[PDB]
C-alpha cells in the first residue's frame, strides 16, 4: 500500500499546493511514480496496464489541470508503452491512408519499459544544460533583454550568456506575485547589469529592447503558449515593435491539448492578492478576478528554444507527433 | 471497359442517388469502378487510361476536388505498383486498398465534425460564406452538444446556395440570418469566429474557395477574428497560387468577369480541421510531401 | 407657410426635373424655397419650422447627405441672424446667401473634377465601388483629357446600381467590366487605384456610403493599394461612429438583415477630393471645428 499512499500523498500536495517548485521535478515525481506503478501493479497484457496508466493519469490530471506535465509525462509513458509493444508485437498520413491490435502477451516488455523510462529520465536531468549552452549563439554584446517574471530556464540562459558577454536585463515584476524581484537579484548577484520594472512600463520600454526572452508553464498543440499574467500585453508589445520574441522551454512543456477546450485554461486564486481584505465594506459589492495564467496566440512567438535546438512556432504539430500518440489527447 | 458515355453517366447517376455526398468522393468511386472493369493487363496501360478519363471526369464538374481526387487516385495506383509488380496480383490488391479507401473517406465527415465542434461555445456568432456539407455537419454536432449559438450566412449571389444552407440550418432550429456579400464587412465585428468550407487545400496551407472567400479572411484578420477552415484530406493538391491570377483558368470559370473561385493565403488561415485531425497550415505542405517521397 | 404635402412634392419634382443632381442639394433647395415663402416674423419660429421641415424631409428620404444639408441650413440660418437683429434685414440677407449658396453647391461637382482628375494616369486601372454621379464626372474629366485607362465596377447586389454605372461609362466609351460583389478581393491586385464616393463625411474624416465601400477599403489597405474619396462639401456632418454598430438606424434601413450603409474609417482613405480641394481626412474635422465656433 506504499504505492497507494505515495499516489495519494501527490494527488494532495498537488490539489492544495506545489510541493515541488520547479516543473523539472515534478516531471521526475511523475516519472517516479509512474514507474513505480508499472513494476509494483501487477498486469499481464499491455492493454490492461495502458487503461490502469489512463486511470491514474486521470486522476492525477483531475487533481490539478493547471498543472500540465503530470498529464505529459502520463502521455509520454503511454507512448513509450505503445512502442515498445509494437517493437515486440510486430501517424495519421495521406500516405497511411493510400497504403492501407492489442491484448497480446510478451515477458520481455516490462523490462524495456523500464529502461525507456529510465533514458528518459536521464535525457530530463540535462535539459536546463543544453539550453544554456545553447544560449550564446542568441545574445550579441551590448544587447538590451527582456524578461517577465521568473524562470529557472531562463536565469540560466542569461548566466550562460554572461560568462562572455556583456549586455542589460530588464525584468519586468509578474504582480501579484512579484517574482521578478527575485529573478533581478539573482542575476545582479552575476553581474549581469539588471533593472527591475513594474508590468505597466513593459510598453513604455519595449522600443529600447533588443528581443524578448521568456519562459512558459505550457506549449500547447498549435504552438500556443500558456504562460503567466501579463506575457500576452508583452508579446502584443513585442509585436508591435517587431522585436523577435524567444521562448525558452524544455519538451516535457509541451501538451497535446488545444485552446478552446472547456475554458478550464486560467487558474483563479484568492482575490486577496489584487485586493487586501482590509478594504471592507466595498468588497461586498466589488467582482475582483485574479487569474495567473495568460493565453498567448502562436503568431506572436518568433523562436521555440529547447533542449533539442531552436524551432519554428510552425514545426510544433511535428514535435506533437513524435512525442504523443493521437489517441492519448482525450486520456 | 468503359467508353466515355458509361463514364460521365456513372458520375452524374452517383452524384444524383446520393445527394448528401462530395464531388470528388463521386469521382474516386467512378475511377474505382472503372478499375474494376478494365479487361487490360498492363500498369502502363492501366495508368494511361486512369489519367486520360480523368480529363473527361473534370470536363463536367471541374472543381478542385475532382482533379484532386484524380491526382490522389494515381499516386495510390503508383504506391500499389511499386509493392507488388505483377499487374495480375497487384490488381485484387489495388481493388481492395480502394474500398477500404473509399470506406475511410465516407467517414471524413464525422471526424471532422467531432474534431471542431468542441471549438464552438455557447452565445458564439459563427459566420459562414456559402453551402458546405462539412459546416452544417459541423453545426450539426455542436447542436447535438446542446450548446446555443448563433450563425451568419452570405448569400453567394452567382448561385444563391447561401439561402439552401441558411434553409438547411433552419431546419435545425437554428437561429440563423443572411446577409449580402457587401455586408461582410459590417457583419464581422458581431461573429466571434468564421468557418468556412474549401474547394482544394494548395501547397502552402491556403485554401481554394468560392469567390467570397478572400474577403471574409481579410476583414476577419482586420478585425482579429479567428477564420478557421474545414477541409476533407482528399482535398490536397500540389498548387501553389502566388496571387488570385495565378490560379489554373480551369478552376475559375464554367461553374463579363465572374469567376467561381479565388484563393486565400495560410496567413490569414487559423486552423484547418481535417480528418487528419487539427492543423496549421504549415502542416499540410508535410503531409502532401510525404505522399511524393 | 409651406404644408408638409407641398414639402414633399416639391421635393420630388425638385429631384424628378433633373435626375443628375444630388438628393442633399435638392433637400438645400426645398429648404431656400420654403424659407422664401414662410410669412413668419420671429427668427425663433423660423428656426422651428425649419427644423420640421428638415425632420419631414429626412422622412422623406433616410440619405445622410439629406440630414447633412439640413444641418448645414441650420447652421447657415444661425450664421445670418448672428449678425442681423432685425429679422427683415436678416431674412433678405439669407434669401441673397442661399441663392450664392446654391450655385457654389451646383458648380461644387465641375470643381471636384477638375481637381481630381489629375490623379488618374496613363493605363491606370480604376475600381469603383456603385453608382456615383462624382466619380463618373471625374472619369468623364480624365477622358477629356485624352487618358487611356480600364475601369472595373460592382454590380452593388441590393439595386444593381454598378450596371447603371458601367451603362453609363459605357456611353462614354471607356473599356468597363461589371464584377459581382464578392470578387473585390479576387480584382483588387489588377487594380491601380481605388476612387469611390460617399454619401456622408463623418467628423474624423471617414465616411459614410453603400454596404459593400468598407470592404473594399479594407482589400486596398491590405494590398496597398491608394484609396480616393470623392464628395462634395455639404455632406460634412457630425457623427463620430465608434464602429458600424454605433451608426444611426435612420440611416441603415428604409433606404433577413439588410442594411444600405457602412462606416469606413480615416485610416484606410489615402485623400478626400472635394470643392475646398484635396484633403487629408483630418482636414474634414477642422472644417467643422471652424463651422461651429
Amino acid at each position: 500500500s506504499e504505492l497507494s499512499e505515495r499516489i495519494e500523498s501527490f494527488v494532495e500536495t498537488l490539489k492544495r499546493g506545489g510541493g515541488p517548485r520547479s516543473s523539472e521535478e515534478m516531471a521526475r515525481e511523475t516519472l517516479g511514480l509512474l514507474r513505480q506503478i508499472i513494476t509494483d501493479h501487477r498486469w499481464s497484457n499491455a492493454g490492461e496496464l495502458m487503461e490502469l496508466i489512463r486511470r491514474e493519469g486521470r486522476r492525477m490530471t483531475a487533481a490539478q489541470p493547471s498543472e500540465t506535465t503530470v498529464g505529459n509525462m502520463v502521455r509520454r509513458v503511454l507512448k513509450i508503452i505503445r512502442e515498445e509493444y509494437g517493437r515486440l508485437h510486430g501517424q495519421e498520413s495521406l500516405h497511411k491512408l493510400l497504403t492501407s491490435d492489442f491484448s497480446f502477451h510478451y515477458a520481455q516488455l516490462q523490462s524495456n519499459i523500464i529502461e525507456a523510462i529510465n533514458e528518459l529520465l536521464v535525457e530530463l536531468e540535462g535539459t536546463m544544460e543544453n539550453i544554456a549552452a545553447q544560449a550564446l549563439e542568441h545574445i550579441h554584446s551590448n544587447e538590451v533583454i527582456m524578461t517577465i517574471g521568473f524562470s529557472r530556464t531562463v536565469e540560466a540562459f542569461l548566466k550562460e550568456a554572461a560568462r562572455k558577454r556583456k549586455f542589460h536585463v530588464i525584468v519586468a515584476e509578474c504582480a501579484p506575485f512579484c517574482q521578478g524581484h527575485e529573478m533581478a537579484v539573482n542575476l545582479s548577484k552575476a553581474g549581469i547589469e539588471t533593472t527591475v520594472m513594474t508590468d505597466a512600463a513593459i510598453f513604455a520600454v519595449m522600443s529600447r529592447v533588443n528581443k524578448v526572452i521568456i519562459g512558459t508553464k505550457t506549449i500547447l498543440a498549435n504552438g500556443a503558449l500558456r504562460a503567466v499574467t501579463g506575457t500576452h500585453t508583452l508579446a502584443l508589445a513585442a509585436k508591435h515593435h517587431s522585436t523577435p520574441l524567444i521562448v525558452c522551454a524544455p519538451m516535457f512543456k509541451l501538451s497535446p491539448q488545444f485552446p478552446n477546450e472547456e475554458d478550464s485554461f486560467h487558474k483563479f486564486v484568492a482575490p486577496e492578492e489584487v485586493l487586501p481584505f482590509t478594504e471592507g465594506d466595498i468588497l461586498e459589492k466589488v467582482s475582483v478576478h485574479c487569474p495567473v495564467f495568460d493565453y498567448v496566440p502562436p503568431e506572436l512567438i518568433t523562436l521555440f528554444i529547447s533542449n533539442i535546438g531552436g524551432n519554428a512556432p510552425s514545426y510544433i504539430y511535428r514535435l506533437m507527433s513524435e512525442l504523443y500518440h493521437p489517441d492519448d489527447h482525450v486520456l | 471497359p468503359m467508353d466515355d458515355k458509361e463514364l460521365i453517366e456513372y458520375f452524374k447517376s452517383q452524384m444524383k442517388e446520393d445527394p448528401d455526398m462530395a464531388s470528388a468522393v463521386a469521382a474516386i468511386r467512378t475511377l474505382l469502378e472503372f478499375l474494376k472493369r478494365d479487361k487490360g493487363e498492363t500498369i502502363q496501360g492501366l495508368r494511361a487510361n486512369l489519367t486520360s478519363a480523368i480529363e473527361t471526369l473534370c470536363g463536367v464538374d471541374s472543381s478542385v476536388a475532382v482533379s484532386s481526387g484524380g491526382e490522389l487516385f494515381l499516386r495510390f495506383i503508383s504506391l500499389a505498383s511499386l509493392e507488388y509488380s505483377d499487374y495480375s496480383k497487384c490488381k485484387k490488391i489495388m481493388i481492395e486498398r480502394g474500398e477500404l479507401f473509399l470506406r475511410r473517406i465516407s467517414l471524413s465527415r464525422n471526424k471532422i465534425a467531432d474534431l471542431c465542434h468542441t471549438f464552438i461555445k455557447d452565445g458564439a456568432t459563427i459566420l459562414t460564406h456559402a453551402y458546405s456539407r462539412v459546416v452544417l455537419r459541423v453545426l450539426e454536432a455542436a447542436v447535438a452538444a446542446k450548446k446555443r449559438f448563433s450563425v451568419y450566412v452570405t448569400e453567394s449571389q452567382p448561385d444563391l446556395s447561401g439561402k439552401k444552407m441558411a434553409k438547411a440550418l433552419c431546419h435545425l432550429n437554428v437561429p440563423v440570418t443572411v446577409v449580402l456579400d457587401a455586408a461582410v464587412g459590417y457583419i464581422m465585428e458581431k461573429a466571434d469566429l468564421v468557418i468556412v468550407g474549401a474547394e482544394g487545400v494548395v501547397e502552402n496551407g491556403g485554401i481554394i474557395n468560392k469567390i467570397g472567400t478572400n474577403q471574409m479572411a481579410v476583414c476577419a484578420k482586420a478585425q482579429n477574428k479567428p477564420f478557421y477552415v474545414v477541409a476533407e484530406s482528399f482535398k490536397f493538391v500540389r498548387l501553389f497560387p502566388l496571387n488570385q491570377q495565378d490560379v489554373p483558368d480551369k478552376f475559375k470559370y464554367k461553374a463579363e468577369e465572374h469567376p467561381w473561385v479565388d484563393y486565400t493565403a495560410p496567413s490569414l488561415i487559423t486552423l484547418l480541421f481535417t480528418d487528419l485531425g487539427v492543423l496549421t497550415p504549415s502542416a499540410v505542405s508535410d503531409e502532401l510531401i510525404k505522399l511524393y517521397l
